[PDB]
């Protein structure tokens, strides 16, 4: 049986990101927003049971749980054509609609109030899943609702599925955009805390890098928060296509992530995609080669993590996996590997075998690809520590400054102190050092 | 019968295609790709990178061929042996460890014998050495010399470099066009006229013998080969000084290099005159005249 | 791999020249105005990546950058059929469209205003360039837009690629026509300043000399600016044939130019083209020999530069490179060089060894050649100083009268003084003196303080 994945949508921003992810998955699998398979979805080569459940004998419903502390996003989903994609018993909407006030603690408290309902939803989805692998949480770490609700979801997944993997999508704040969520560093700290304690894998999504990609690659002059969340959902979809479109390799989530997670704590992954094309730029079919793709992937503009220039750590890739989707020529893959090796596009850990893995996958026949050849890279790269170190430094600065904590102080997690944020910052600092260690032979002990 | 055999050999065994590949690789007919290759090689030598790695050289060669001649990329193979630079003082002679191989199918391997392959590889090596010297002289950037304060000495060194470059380029052009290009056209015409496989073999052997003669490989030209090697060594020392720039090449050293160049040119002219008067290399008179062509009578 | 070249078109004249160059290149390579290879372009032997980039799987886009301070010319180019040939991301147009008012300083200030956009375009082209050697600037030195924009482009290329060579196609002002732009000599001086300081090689294209050559060689009584641009495009095509038809010689820019430039200061090149034919005279295929080709190239009526008859200075060729394209017999090339030397058809520098280099090249297979043999001459000739001396005399004549300087005084570069023009005049005077010295044995001490 397929390894089913439960999608957790947390807070307003997280629920929007989850909704856009489910829309993209439906489009790739030819699932209508109502849960009905489109007539064009004739390619039974995709693993729908990994990401979708059947609501009836005909309707496939995404295994997505939409949880928000603000009613705007959840109500927009329930008023959208995608209202039938989510399990209604897995949808919690705050009656007050006031959100978390950009306070992680308020979102966490809202998750705690729906903790029983959320874990009942997760268990129901697992029983509706023939071979549920674990839970995947889609949220933003920078807001209040999506961050706190994401931490709550990670906690409840750990409580309900303690032997199952819990992956998180933790959005790091945009450093080029002024975040309206002043408590984002506190929110980031709460999300990093939950990723360390209650999530099994945290994919760090730096909104600064997403914005950079949107500007240079997607030609988006001013990426909206909705546009950033949709870019993140598209990147996650492309990286997970081999899980959602079963093939010869990477047929399970644990097999895919095993190469990526050197230590149980060192589960912070960076992503890369090549070739990057905007949906609008479909007109010019650029003859992008696999070698050209691999060359573009090594550009920091194509890395889905906005790492600061750390001068102290000799950042390197711990591991690199490139998942390529679409029409791929094996000779082009070979030329790509040749160009990557000759150009030394990845530096690997000295403590274990590491390389740039290349997987070739067919594209979804139901999803139009703006690129003749596309690929996602998921990589563990010590330069992600510079993003993680920056997130940790911001967390420590917010907790030490109690910035925007008054909205969080209404919730018990942040009411008296920000010690959970400071412990999260310390854990993230140790993670950054381990990633720097992961560039070093001492990587065998990285994350200890 | 011989006509049918020759038709079959031309059509099924791609003999003409094999000769064209030999021109592309051994004769550097793929001038753009081989130019980028030899430029990368000269840059690696200038960067003091390890070029004597057969694996690195073969990887770069396979990438160069696969970019432009992917079908031919699988038949060509290059090996690199580290040349003892202490014994082979000329930077061009660092390349003497390179062994290019071309995959000739049966029965065409009967035509491209191991001795034929050896001759082709020797010609390839000579061409590679000439290309290395050429790139080393062409890649001499004036900015590398600009660091030294002696503007007049810098200018004189630049002019001596220009004169030496003109001489070396004239020799290279003589070999490529008057020897290599003319002999290539003659070989192509003779191959077109080849009526039988034995006639084709004889034509190929004549072409190879002509190259070997023009390559000064006969014992009769050993003294000439050595004189040529001396001139090439002077050119290599000039290229080394150009790479070191005027900051390392002092006016005394620039004047000394110019003197050595002039002395070598005089010695070469005298050797050429003795050879012409001996009548042994009358075709080299045009080459000798070309090398003294445009050189100021110092 | 090809050495990609970014073409920089500066001001109205530069942009027109670039447009005509791209048209000619498209016609020679069988590239459609949209960038699509014509079905007749079956000779996959050309290196498009040297001069063109692929915009899509079908469209080849010229590596050309069109820069103007006045919108009229850029809009006219974008309204032509060739609008789709160039990559639009490499096109920077000044929003103000006002041009430089025939002021080089104004053009430079406009370049500074579009500096960010221009350098972003240049960087985009560099990433689109597999082996970018450097930038080629097409501009006029007499106007404001082409001159100032050319100076700006030279400055920014020197800043971004200080270790890379910078060749320019620099249109020099017509010296036989009275320019209505009284400050043109000031503009020309500023352009010469930038060519001396920020360009590595300036090819001077005198529209007066272009008209004279069209009259004597093309039998064109009044060469239009468009006709001059078409002649320049033909010259560029012939120079790029070896890129499109790889061969035994001149397969790289450094290999080609190394023999021609003895000293960094002696970077003023003269050009020659062959065969020169009037459009009507294509009919008679003359069985021209390599010697006959070289003899026809040696006619001053076929030289695209009108050097004055200096009676005081024994001007001579510093260096000559003959690039011959087409069917060439090597024995004929050898005999041609022999006859040229024997006939003393070229005077060389007295201070060093100098000769006419001869390269034989194949023609591009994608461009049908009406001539069995074609040829480019590159020459360094001391008589080019007479052009430089004439430019200096014009500068001194304009600067001494401060004529039309108020248009330059509007721009910050010339608002307070003309010191950039005076330094340009001094550098050009030293260059002229060295070129005259470079015709003499005393060139060994030329340029010494």
């Amino acid at each position: 049986m397929p390894r089913e994945i439960i999608t957790l949508q947390l807070g307003q921003c997280g629920n929007q990101i989850g909704f856009e992810f489910w829309k993209q998955l439906c489009a790739e699998h030819g699932i209508s927003p109502e849960g009905i398979v489109e007539e064009f979805a004739t390619e039974g080569t995709d693993r729908k049971d990994v990401f979708f459940y059947q609501a009836d004998d005909e309707h496939y419903i995404p295994r997505a749980v939409l949880l928000d502390l603000e009613p705007r996003v959840i109500h927009s989903i329930l008023n959208s054509p995608y209202a039938k994609l989510y399990n209604p018993e897995n949808i919690y909407l705050s009656e007050h609609g006031g959100g978390a006030g950009n306070n992680w603690a308020s979102g966490f408290s809202q998750g705690e109030k729906i903790h029983e309902d959320i874990f009942d939803i997760i268990d129901r989805e697992a029983d509706g899943s023939d071979s549920l692998e674990g839970f995947v949480l889609c949220h933003s770490i920078a807001g209040g609702t999506g961050s706190g609700l994401g931490s709550y979801l990670l906690e409840r997944l750990n409580d309900r599925y303690p032997k199952k993997l819990v992956q998180t999508y933790s959005v790091f704040p945009n450093q080029d955009e002024m975040s309206d969520v002043v408590v984002q560093p506190y929110n980031s700290l709460l999300t990093l805390k939950r990723l360390t304690q209650n999530a099994d894998c945290v994919v760090v999504l730096d909104n600064t890098a997403l914005n950079r990609i949107a500007t240079d690659r997607l030609h988006i002059q001013n990426p909206s928060f909705s546009q950033i969340n949709q870019l993140v959902s598209t990147i996650m979809s492309a990286s997970t296509t081999t899980l959602r479109y079963p093939g010869y390799m990477n047929n399970d989530l644990i097999g895919l992530i095993a190469s990526l997670i050197p230590t149980p704590r060192l589960h912070f992954l960076m992503t890369g995609y090549t070739p990057l094309t905007t949906d609008q730029s479909v007109a010019s079919v650029r003859k992008t080669t696999v070698l050209d793709v691999m060359r573009r992937l090594l550009q920091p503009k194509n890395v889905m993590v906005s790492t600061g220039r750390d001068r102290q750590t000799n950042h390197c890739y711990i591991a690199i996996l490139n998942i390529i989707q679409g029409e791929v020529d094996p000779t082009q893959v070979h030329k790509s590997l040749q160009r990557i090796r000759e150009r030394k596009l990845a530096n690997f850990i000295p403590w274990g075998p590491a390389s740039i893995q290349v997987a070739l996958s067919r594209k979804s026949p139901y999803l139009p690809s703006a690129h003749r050849v596309s690929g996602l890279m998921m990589a563990n790269h010590t330069s992600i520590s510079s993003l993680f170190e920056r997130t940790c430094r911001q967390y420590d600065k917010l907790r030490k400054r109690e910035a925007f904590l008054e909205q969080f102080r209404k919730e018990d997690m942040f009411k008296d102190n920000f010690d959970e944020m400071d412990t999260s910052r310390e854990i993230v600092q140790q993670l950054i050092d381990e990633y720097h260690a992961a560039t070093r032979p001492d990587y065998i002990s990285w994350g200890t | 019968c011989c006509g049918n055999l020759m038709q079959t050999l031309k059509k099924d065994y791609r003999l003409v295609e094999y000769l064209q590949a030999m021109r592309n690789f051994f004769l550097m007919e793929g001038g753009d790709t081989m130019y980028d290759f030899y430029t990368s090689i000269f840059d690696k030598i200038r960067e003091k990178e390890t070029w004597q790695n057969v694996s690195f050289l073969n990887v770069q060669l396979q990438e160069a061929v696969g970019q432009r001649y992917p079908e031919d990329s699988s038949r060509l193979s290059i090996s690199f042996e580290n040349v003892d630079t202490a014994k082979k003082k000329l930077p061009v002679h660092i390349l003497d460890g390179l062994t290019l191989s071309y995959k000739v199918p049966w029965p065409v391997d009967i035509v491209i014998s191991l001795e034929c392959q050896k001759i082709y590889n020797q010609v390839f090596l000579l061409l590679l050495q000439i290309k290395w010297a050429k790139y080393s002289l062409d890649v001499l950037l004036f900015g590398e010399l600009v660091s030294t304060p002696v503007r007049q000495q810098i200018h004189r060194m630049f002019l001596l470099r220009v004169k030496l470059m003109h001489f070396v380029n004239s020799l290279h052009n003589y070999i490529m066009t008057r020897i290599l290009h003319s002999t290539g056209l003659e070989f192509q015409h003779q191959v077109e006229e080849a009526k039988d496989l034995d006639q084709l073999i004889k034509i190929h052997y004549r072409y190879l013998s002509t190259i070997h003669d023009r390559c000064l490989l006969r014992e009769k030209v050993s003294f000439v080969k050595e004189a040529i090697m001396k001139v090439l060594n002077l050119a290599l020392m000039f290229a080394d000084g150009w790479q070191a720039g005027l900051g390392t090449w002092r006016m005394e050293s620039i004047e000394k290099m110019e003197s050595d160049f002039k002395n070598c040119h005089m010695f070469l002219v005298t050797i050429l005159n003795k050879a012409v008067c001996r009548g042994s290399f009358p075709h080299l008179e045009s080459l000798a005249l070309s090398l003294m062509a445009g050189m100021e009578q110092s």
